[PDB]
């Protein structure tokens, strides 16, 4: 039959593929807003109280 | 260009809190750097040879075309520089 | 192997962990997560079951006489087992593309140890310590 | 870096130069058209032979008879080669081991790349012209070229093996300045310009006897033929056209092979690596005749 | 000019300064409301790192700064940043060289 | 495994096609030169000898 897209597909040329990746579930971050941040100096300590 | 910085600046923070850097800095701090002035030995005195090398020699006031200036001040005339 | 999140289909991650991956060429066409083992001069196919027949685990798919990727000894690996399994479980290849435990195959030592438990048909999480070989 | 010795002036030193080994014939880039991919798997699209117009009745429907299409599919390999050395080696040597690494490193991916082209190109040419011992000289070549004419493609190129290029240069169409034109031939033997013009061929491409797989060395898996021309049916040239057989070169970074020159992060061991993809593929495995023995 | 740049001796301490501890001194064109020349404004050079082209121009600034336990992060095209380069690998080199990296062995060998 | 060509092959990237489609077969075509060329005004005709 004469010459149509399901024939020829992956000959004459390629599916398009979107340029975009769309991105799938993503959570929500607060806790370096919603809280003090402490940069300490050893991975082990006790603070003052 | 732009009317506003349009580049940031690490100048933001949680305020006073238990965070550390030069700009951070607690009243704590600030007494600290007053003991250290006040408390004086050798450490002080180094500390105001810095300030009389920098700052005690005196100073001028110049205005470029200050005589341009002249005006009534109060019945009398001063340039910017008199005033 | 297959992991479903909402509507979609995914592939899984073969390797978890470990640096000891080996080129061979495959024997016949090989799917990502078959067990093989050495049917000619650095050459792999399907393990057969029972033992004596696995270096490793396939990690992409590929047509017979291409070069293949393979999972050895030291990695820890995502791999689909025909029965219910259960950390502690020693298995091997079950001669089905899939792992089955020692308990069930004719042998009396695995090749790989599961890490974390998973139903029949599921993927499990598995670390690879042992080859075998023919001892005859 | 702390050398052990220190060398004297006036070249009382160490005697200090390596002798090299046997060097391979390298040609797959030039004998064959170079495809320079995007991916290392994909497609070359190829188009149907001509055919007849049909004879057809006064008024009568035209039928469809319309241009079809299929790919020639390239699925290129990585052929890696490396080298691992201690520090202390690098450090005490004669000569630069990174430096002559690299180029055993380099000439392996060449070496590569050439079996991959002959082993291609001797085993999925379509035709044949078989000597059967005889005029095995000048008339092989003109046979050769006859086979793939009575398939309707012209070659331009010719592949040869070392004993095949001896028998040529003994053939007295070429060896006598007389019958070949010229003594270039009796001079400068396959420096000769004729041997790269000869039977209506164009370019002449030598190669080395090892480069053909035989599938007797390690990690490579034979072809179905015999390269060689010593024997009752070995394979021992090529005659076809350059631009019918395609040697597809793929790389990650850059157009060609990449060597890593890199230093062990624990273990004071440098080494260094090359890698490239290639696969060779016949468009059109008709253009090409071997000539047997 | 001198009216462009009142305090110019200020500016060409700190840029020329910033130029020699980092890479690169970097920095906006300013303007008034009625977008009349304000300043050339500095911006904060560790805050900031450049995109280069193939050919080693730069095209872009990536730019990475503290806000309240985390960062803020934007890029900026290059068309409204200037840079200024004192150390350099070659005259081609525009992302530059910082002292005291180059010789952060040094340093470190003083220090201990 | 990991992220590899063979598993993305038409999920991340399509397979290359070349723009250039090579030719079939063929065949030598003379017959213009090598005969004398007559423009018929009639489908049928007679040339006399
Ligand atoms: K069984
Ligand atoms: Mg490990
Ligand atoms: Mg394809
Ligand atoms: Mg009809
Ligand atoms: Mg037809
Ligand atoms: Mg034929
Ligand atoms: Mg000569
Ligand atoms: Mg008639």
């Amino acid at each position: 039959f004469a010459a149509s897209d399901p024939e020829y597909v992956d000959t004459l040329f390629r599916e398009q593929l979107l340029e975009v990746v769309m991105e799938g579930r993503e959570l929500r971050k607060v806790a370096r807003e919603a809280s003090n941040v402490i940069n300490a100096n050893t991975r082990v300590g006790d603070v003052p109280i | 260009a732009s009317s506003t910085p349009q580049t940031n600046v690490d100048s933001m923070g949680g305020g006073h809190s238990y965070q550390f850097n030069g700009q951070d800095l607690t009243f704590e701090d600030l007494r600290d750097i007053k003991d250290v002035r006040d408390s004086g030995g050798q450490v002080a005195q180094l500390m105001d040879y810095k300030a009389l090398l920098n700052f005690g020699e005196g100073c001028e006031i110049h205005v470029e075309g200050d005589d341009e200036t002249k005006q009534l001040v109060d019945g009398e005339p001063m340039t910017l520089s008199e005033w | 192997a297959t992991e479903t999140q909402g509507e979609h289909t995914f592939p899984v991650e073969v390797l978890i962990s470990g640096e000891e991956l080996r080129g061979y060429t495959a024997g016949e066409a090989l799917s990502a997560g078959e067990p093989v083992y050495l049917s000619g001069d650095y050459e792999v196919s399907a393990s057969s079951a029972d033992g004596g027949e696995f270096l490793g685990v396939n990690l992409y798919d590929v047509a017979s006489g291409e070069p293949v990727a393979l999972a050895g000894d030291d990695c820890e690996v995502r791999v689909e087992v025909s029965e219910q399994v259960t950390a502690n479980d020693e298995i091997l290849p079950d001669g089905l593309g899939t792992f089955e435990t020692v308990a069930t195959s004719a042998a009396s030592a695995g090749v790989a140890i599961v890490q974390e438990g998973a139903a029949s048909g599921e993927v499990c999480e598995a670390y690879i310590f042992a080859v075998q070989g023919t001892t005859a | 870096s702390d050398p052990e010795y220190v060398d004297t002036l006036f070249r009382e030193q160490l005697l200090e130069v390596v002798m090299e080994g046997r060097e391979l014939r390298k040609v797959a880039r030039e004998a064959s058209n170079v495809i320079n991919a995007n991916t290392r798997v994909g497609d070359v699209p190829i188009a149907s032979d001509e055919e007849f117009a049909r004879p057809t009745g006064q008024g009568a429907e035209i039928r469809d008879d319309g241009e079809t299409y299929t790919t020639v599919a390239w699925n290129a390999t990585k052929l890696t080669e490396g080298s691992r050395v201690t520090d202390e080696m690098r450090d005490q040597a004669m000569v630069d081991l990174i430096e002559r690494n690299i180029q055993r490193v380099g000439a392996s991916l060449e070496n590569g790349i050439n079996r991959v082209f002959l082993t291609e190109l001797v085993d999925n040419a379509q035709n044949n012209h078989d000597t059967a011992g005889s005029n095995q000289g000048y008339q092989a070549l003109n046979s050769a070229v006859g086979e793939v004419d009575k398939d309707d493609f012209r070659p331009d190129t010719y592949v040869t093996h070392p004993d095949y290029r001896t028998q040529l240069f003994n053939d007295t169409n070429l060896a006598y300045a007389n019958r070949a034109g010229t003594n270039e031939v009796l001079r400068n033997r396959e420096d000769a310009p004729i041997v790269g013009d000869i039977a209506g061929l164009d370019m002449h491409a030598a190669m080395s006897s090892a480069t053909y797989d035989d599938g007797t060395d390690i990690g490579w898996s034979g072809g179905s033929e015999t390269w060689g021309f010593s024997s009752d049916g070995d394979k021992g040239a090529v005659v076809y056209d350059r631009d019918n057989i395609h040697t597809i070169l793929y790389a990650p970074n850059g157009q060609d092979v990449e060597i890593k020159d890199y230093e062990d992060p624990i273990r004071d061991i440098t080494g260094v690596n090359g890698r490239l993809h290639v696969d060779c593929q016949y468009s059109q495995g008709r253009s090409s005749a071997t000539v047997q023995y | 000019l001198e009216d462009a740049f009142p305090h110019l001796d200020l500016l060409v301490l700190d840029l020329g300064g910033d130029a020699l501890w980092y890479p690169y001194a970097v920095g906006e064109i300013q303007e008034t409301i009625t977008g009349e020349f304000k300043e050339a404004l500095p911006a904060e050079p560790w805050t900031l790192m450049p995109e280069s082209d193939a050919q080693g121009k730069v095209q872009a600034w990536h730019q990475r700064t503290k806000t309240h336990g985390g960062y803020q992060t934007q890029t900026l095209p290059a068309d409204d940043l200037w840079h200024i380069v004192i150390n350099k690998a070659s005259a081609r080199d525009e992302v530059g060289i910082s002292e005291v990296l180059r010789n952060k062995d040094e340093i470190q060998a003083f220090k201990q």
